[PDB]
């Protein structure tokens, strides 16, 4: 599970 | 450049077509041409610029991570010597990625940021500046690494200061900025506690402001809040 | 149209390149695209528009005259019947020529003339309108021929009235207008005496005003005066 | 000798 950055 | 002969409105139109066709390199080139016309960008146009370059650099970053993992394995004990090719190809992708980051940073410096006076535009561009320095930091291994990291930090910090003074806690730009600055803290600046604090505080302040929003704004804000929650669940 | 995506300045630049390469069809298409941007034209840009279309229609007119002469010979007594081909091909060239004239007249009507308030621009565009109706008149043989001729006459007359009130008698636009209106009288309106009077009077009034001019303006004006003299020598 | 109109 890769951390989220601001992406759609 | 090569887009100097095309009308600004045609570049925008073609950027939207390129997005529909998932031609993000073309989309970015069209939006670079539009920026270079010298007029400020509307909200929609800023989003097109950001989507285009985030997709281009996102593909490069994913490829760089694949190649970097292969290279790291090649340098473990017991691994066969396979020559310079893995390093060379990782370096080729890395140099391309750095070039795209430098291109975006150049557009921001000449002259998007200096012309951006409204909070929504200025915060957006400063967030972008932090993001592209962060992507440079992901691949930096040399003597300028500390300065690259501080450039990302400084851009994010100025964006945060403006966003706290001028935007509501549910504003999507404010939320996306905080999400990305929290990732910066966690995985670039070696500050997981700062990352967690920023995510939790951002989430809680947005939650307290949801009551002010329309149904559509509530959906926009809660979507980004869920990303903050995803990271908090991963990190705690 | 097809030039809607190209910048106005790029269309102008390419029109100048097309002129250097003697690519007058391209030059005209670029200048049509520039006009359709909706901004008024500078003096240099009006000249580029005029040069481009005059060269295109000049080639068509010369070809039409060759074909019309062949067709006329085919209809003399003792000439062999060769079928419909000469008429068909003359008609094809004629229709193309009429299309170019209609294109220029359409640009003048939508919306060059109505926006032109200075004497130099308004006279220039009205002269053009007279010229392209005159070229339509050269090939007209039907029921609208009188109306085509009167449209040329009316445009030239309005241009003459403005030019006499607002321009000096040596102004190159005034002189070129008078030259062309005199040709209209001679060979379209069956009025050779009016043509001769207009040429001689225009020449004499310009001669009396040369003393006011710089060396460069004197060269510009005397060049056109020589065309008036050439016609007077031919016609008298 | 063709009559002159306003041409370069
Ligand atoms: C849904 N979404 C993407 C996940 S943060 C956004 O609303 C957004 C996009 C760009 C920026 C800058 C801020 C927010
Ligand atoms: C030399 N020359 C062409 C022979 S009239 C001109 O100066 C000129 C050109 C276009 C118009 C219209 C008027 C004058
Ligand atoms: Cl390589
Ligand atoms: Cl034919
Ligand atoms: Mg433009
Ligand atoms: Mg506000
Ligand atoms: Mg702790
Ligand atoms: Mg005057
Ligand atoms: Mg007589």
């Amino acid at each position: 599970r890769r951390r989220k950055s601001c992406q759609a | 450049g090569a887009m100097g002969s095309m009308e600004r409105a045609s570049l925008i139109q073609k950027a939207k077509l390129a997005e529909q066709a998932e031609r993000y390199e073309d989309m970015a080139a069209f939006m670079k041409g539009a920026v270079e016309k010298g007029e400020e960008l509307s909200n929609e146009e800023r989003n097109l610029l950001s989507v285009a370059y985030k997709n281009v650099v996102g593909g490069q970053r994913a490829a760089w991570r694949v190649l970097s993992s292969i290279e790291q394995k090649s340098n473990e004990e017991g691994s066969e010597e396979k020559g310079p090719e893995v390093r060379e190809y990782r370096e080729k992708v890395e140099t391309e990625l750095q070039g795209v980051c430098d291109t975006v940073l150049g557009l921001l410096d000449s002259h998007l940021i200096k012309e951006a006076g409204d909070a929504e535009s200025r915060v957006f561009y400063l967030k972008m500046k932090g993001d592209y320095y962060r992507y440079l930091a992901e691949v930096a291994t040399g003597d300028d690494k500390k300065r690259i990291i501080d450039s990302a930090r400084s851009a994010y910090q100025e964006a945060m200061d403006i966003s706290k003074k001028e935007m509501p806690p549910t504003n999507p730009i404010r939320l996306g900025l905080a999400l990305n600055f929290s990732v910066f803290h966690y995985e670039i600046a070696n500050s997981p506690e700062e990352a967690i604090s920023l995510a939790k505080t951002t989430f809680d302040e947005a939650m307290a402001d949801l009551h002010t929003l329309s149904e559509d704004s509530y959906k926009d804000s809660t979507l980004i809040m869920q990303l903050l929650r995803d990271n908090l669940t991963l990190w705690t």
